[PDB]
RNA sequence: AGGAGGGCGCGGCGGCCGCUGCAAAACCCGGGGCGCGAGCCCGGGCGGAGCGGCCGUCGGUGCAGAUCUUGGUGGUAGUAGCAAAUAUUCAAAUGAGAACUUUGAAGGCCGAAGAGGAGAAAGGUUCCAUGUGAACGGCACUUGCACAUGGGUAAGCCGAUC
RNA sequence: CAAGGUGAACAGCCUCUGGCCAAUGGAACAAUGUAGGCAAGGGAAGUCGGCAAAACGGAUCCGUAACUUCGGGAAAAGGAUUGGCUCUGAGGACCGAC
RNA sequence: GACGGGGCAUUGUAAGUGGCAGAGUGACGAUCCACUGAGAUCCAGCCCCGUCGCAUUCGU
């Protein structure tokens, strides 16, 4: 099915203990890993502003937690992972949110 | 071509023949030994499987070095297994070969099933190393001739 | 489509480095066709190739350290 | 030629092979003597190790220096609601030693014990002593339930109970799989075992039915596993110097030329932890009994109201809501381990043996850190 | 240790007696025999053109060794190993096939007595384009300092030359 | 040939131009290694032997022994200070820099 | 299960706004004070519970 869902992804605790050189390629590795058992695909593409938000800080400090949106789409179905918008406040009391 | 082994239902069989393929011997061998008397979509799932990491490869002979899965349990109680992909690659294109050979006789692809299959070691290749104090060493593949054989029964 | 003599030929046309050479990566093909300095020239007027500005590197830090 | 100087050798040659434990629950291997002439009574308990914490009680030792002053003393936690009994085993003597003789169970099993004899239940029908209940339906079933107890009653010398525990009352565990143990009766006559036994069938027989305070018992579990190490911390031989070619980790000499083997008295590397192990002599400083006010963390000294789970919980364990025991000292394997307790083997005749504790003050500040409040009522007061 | 006799086998030459495309030599065989033995004779197969036995005589004439010579082949073994010079990631394209090719974006390194830009020795086409069977580029490649086909070095003032 | 900052400085460290991510890749963190750290209390008891490591370190002010071929020894030894900010004074040319 | 909330814990009072606080200088100005035991992080192997998901074999 075609369906908009905006997940928070705690990477702080997926990457605990990583290697430094590693950590933020694992990140990514992460985010597909999330995707993948989130909507049940196999095929996960990474949105290249995602990509950026991810690397902004160097190879060393990702982000502890970032909002994102994953789209599942026909193609055979796959999912795109897009950076989502953060409210005020921040992510407290965020929860799973579908879009439209 | 005479193969090692005749069909012994001529007409009801299809065989497929690969000379010097550049994969390692072993490997190989170890691969045929897996899938004896398969059928032969059984046979292709299977391969595709250790193309995919899901099922290994036992390894019974050749086998000194090589590590435990718990993929290979069952049919090989300890642990010694592999996924030779080049091995498994290389069987399946014999597997397709011989399929579409059948077809053009008219077999039905099910119901067919691995009557004979064989590894034979082709003739080596060389190329070089170097080592410390200025010497120089083989370094060598090993590639080999492989037999197949589907038969309906 | 290797890009790899438009990127030579627009460094030397354009007198920069290869690292400041920008091929439209919407244009990979009609970038491609070209094979000569003058047609490199042709695509840098059509403004599919791009010379890439300077990385900044400001002097504002060392101006103000002076003055202190 | 001799060696230069004597040391005495590193490790027990007792404890061989240091290999991994071929079970998870710690299992008894000696029952106490039987006793005819006591009452019938259970001779082991099942529990899971919560958390280690703190106490302050005032010694009375007459000769001692500690005699009328107060101590600190380390303790352990370990949970242990009741059991429940749902079968019996006899044993009979035989020129090769004791052999099962017969076994009956109860005709209500739960789930959780039952989910003991599967290796995957939620893919299996379930069928498990299902047709055995059904000798409870009819009267030729009753029949032989009743033979098979009057056999027990005749030929057997040992009679023992089969006891599971109630593992999802610890939702912590985060397990739905019982423990299972035999438990021998230690009292009577066989007879007297035999009903005592039966009378038990599908009931929770308490830890107070089995222990008792300032009792000395012996604790049976699998210690910590560490995996593969080295020979300095698996027998805590000595580092060579610092100048070692290939390294200064290991043994120097592993052997004379003559017997030209390696012998099996040698430090080597290998499995490290997670081993059986009976330990002896633990003294029960309390018996928390749910619904009680024995289960608070209060004494008489301290009458501040607080439970005996720390501040936050115990670390990596949970919140302590059902039976329990305060325990002298340290304890085998780590939280959340199924441990074995089993009564003495020998007589306590001995002044630790027969001391009597009194509690002076339990500490449950958090554990997860330098705590320094008692109950979170106390952290928010301070607070504002 | 050593000596001697009588025999078995290999290759020629002089003689004698034969065989073979209705299948010679060589080679293979859980085939059958003869001889104490060295050896010999036959059978079945393969192979496709030469070979044998007896008398005499002659010789580069018989192998298990020589850290023997040359060639081939094992176990070791799918093992030891592929770890210096901070580092990659995303999307797209191409392609049978992309961790490694190309484009864009991002994150990093060399840090100007450089991992930049040019020369003298030395090399000799490695330079550029297009194309790609295999081999080679100690993993891989659609890719190249590989391979194939073509193209390319202009002086009165720069040098040699004096 | 050879840039900016710090700094005495072509030291080390970071950056611009230009050039590169080529050094088989993936999964996991056992023993033993290799390279690099920390460690209470003691302080060479270790060892043939302080091997290795640690401690010292720039600049400013004070102060500096025996011995001496009178040149040295000498940075002997031994002490004190050092950040940021807001100012103040002095030192010039025909408005300026340290 | 994924978030989230609370508990527990570590560090030590966030950004921002405001102040007739502040050596002095001709608006600048280290710093200080209030909101503010604040902010940040907290299982990755910590504790407790409003939003969203969910093929291969074996017969004694
Ligand atoms: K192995
Ligand atoms: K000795
Ligand atoms: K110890
Ligand atoms: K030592
Ligand atoms: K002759
Ligand atoms: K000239
Ligand atoms: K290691
Ligand atoms: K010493
Ligand atoms: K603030
Ligand atoms: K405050
Ligand atoms: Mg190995
Ligand atoms: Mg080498
Ligand atoms: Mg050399
Ligand atoms: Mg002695
Ligand atoms: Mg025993
Ligand atoms: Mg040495
Ligand atoms: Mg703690
Ligand atoms: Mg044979
Ligand atoms: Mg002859
Ligand atoms: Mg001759
Ligand atoms: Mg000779
Ligand atoms: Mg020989
Ligand atoms: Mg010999
Ligand atoms: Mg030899
Ligand atoms: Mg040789
Ligand atoms: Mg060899
Ligand atoms: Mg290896
Ligand atoms: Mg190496
Ligand atoms: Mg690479
Ligand atoms: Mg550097
Ligand atoms: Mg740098
Ligand atoms: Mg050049
Ligand atoms: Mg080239
Ligand atoms: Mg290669
Ligand atoms: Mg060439
Ligand atoms: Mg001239
Ligand atoms: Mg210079
Ligand atoms: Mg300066
Ligand atoms: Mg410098
Ligand atoms: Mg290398
Ligand atoms: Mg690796
Ligand atoms: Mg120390
Ligand atoms: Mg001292
Ligand atoms: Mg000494
Ligand atoms: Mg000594
Ligand atoms: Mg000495
Ligand atoms: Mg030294
Ligand atoms: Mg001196
Ligand atoms: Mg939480
Ligand atoms: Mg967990």
């Amino acid at each position: 099915e075609v369906v908009t869902r905006e997940y928070t992804v705690n990477l702080h605790k997926r990457l605990h203990g990583c290697t430094f050189k590693k950590k933020a390629p694992n990140a990514i590795k992460e985010i597909r890993k999330f995707a993948q058992k989130a909507m049940g695909t196999n095929d996960v593409r990474i949105d290249v502003k995602l990509n950026k938000h991810i690397w902004s800080s160097g190879i060393r400090s990702v982000p502890r937690r970032v909002r994102v949106r994953i789209a599942r789409k026909r193609n055979e179905l796959y999912s795109l992972v897009t950076v989502a918008e953060v409210p005020q406040e921040g992510l407290k009391g965020l929860g799973t949110k579908v879009v439209e | 071509v005479k193969y090692s082994t005749d069909p012994a239902n001529p007409t009801k069989s299809a065989k497929a023949m690969g000379r010097d393929l550049r994969v390692h011997f072993k490997n190989t061998r170890e691969t045929a030994f897996a899938l004896r008397k398969m059928s032969l979509n059984k046979a292709k799932r299977y391969l595709e499987d250790v193309l995919a990491h899901k099922q290994a490869i036992p390894f019974r002979r050749y086998c000194r070095g090589v590590g435990r899965t718990a993929q290979v349990k069952n049919r090989q109680p300890n642990g010694q297994g592999r996924w030779p992909a080049k091995s498994a690659k290389f069987v399946l294109d014999l597997l397709k070969n011989a399929e579409s050979n059948a077809e053009v006789k008219g077999l039905d692809v099910d119901a067919l099933y691995i009557s004979h299959i064989q590894v034979n070691q082709a003739q080596k290749q060389r190329r070089r190393t170097y080592r410390a104090h200025g010497r120089i060493n083989p370094y060598m593949s090993n590639p080999c001739h492989i037999e197949l054989i589907l038969s309906e029964k | 489509v290797s890009l790899k003599l438009q990127k030579r030929l627009a460094s030397s046309v354009l007198k920069c480095g290869k690292g400041k050479v920008w091929l439209d990566p919407n244009e990979v093909n009609e970038i491609s066709m070209a094979n000569s300095r003058q047609n490199i020239r042709k695509l840098v007027k059509d403004g599919f190739i791009i010379r890439k500005p300077q990385k900044i590197h400001s002097r504002s830090r060392a101006r103000r350290a002076h003055e202190a | 030629s001799h060696r230069k100087f004597e040391h005495p050798r590193h490790g027990s040659l007792g404890f061989l092979p240091r290999k991994r434990c071929s079970r998870h629950r710690g299992k008894v291997k000696s029952f106490p003597k039987d006793d005819q002439q006591k009452p019938c009574h259970l001779t082991a308990f099942l529990g899971y190790k919560a958390g280690m914490t703190h106490i302050v009680r005032e010694v009375e030792k007459p000769g001692s220096k500690l005699h009328k002053k107060e101590t600190c003393e380390a303790v352990t936690i370990i949970e242990t609601p009741p059991l429940v009994i749902v079968g019996l085993v006899a044993y009979v003597k035989t020129p090769r030693g004791l052999r099962t003789l017969n076994s009956v169970w109860a005709q209500h099993l739960s789930e959780d014990v039952r989910r003991r004899f599967y290796k995957n239940w939620c893919k299996s029908k379930k069928k498990a002593f299902t047709k055995y209940a059904l000798k409870y339906d009819s009267d030729a079933g009753k029949k032989e339930i009743q033979l098979q107890l009057e056999k027990m009653k005749k030929y057997a010398t040992i009679v023992r109970v089969i006891a599971h525990t109630q593992i999802r009352k610890m939702k912590g565990l985060k397990q739905k799989k019982a423990h299972l143990m035999e438990i021998q009766v230690n009292g009577g006559t066989i007879a007297d075992k035999v009903d005592y036994g039966y009378k038990f069938f599908e009931k929770e027989v308490p830890v107070e039915a089995v222990f008792q305070k300032d009792e000395m018992v012996d604790i049976i579990g699998v210690t910590k596993g560490k995996g593969y190490e080295g020979v300095v911390t698996r027998w805590g031989v000595t580092r060579l110097p610092r100048k070692t070619h290939r390294g200064l980790r290991k043994v120097a000499c592993i052997g004379a030329w003559h017997p030209a083997r390696v012998s099996y008295t040698v430090a080597r590397a290998g499995q490290n932890g997670y081993h059986h192990r009976t330990e002896m002599n633990k003294k029960i400083y309390k018996m928390g009994k749910s619904g009680q006010e024995s289960h608070e963390a209060c004494t008489e000294f301290d009458r501040t109201e607080k439970d005996i789970t720390p501040m936050g919980g115990f670390p990596h364990y949970g919140v302590v809501k059902g039976d329990y025991l305060m325990i002298k000292g340290c304890c085998v394997g780590p939280k959340k381990r199924v441990v074995t307790l089993r009564q003495s083997l020998l007589k306590q005749t001995s002044r630790l043996a027969l001391e009597e504790i009194k509690l002076k003050f339990i500490d449950t500040s958090s554990k997860f850190g330098h705590g320094r409040f008692q109950t979170t009522d106390e952290k928010q007061k301070f607070y504002g």
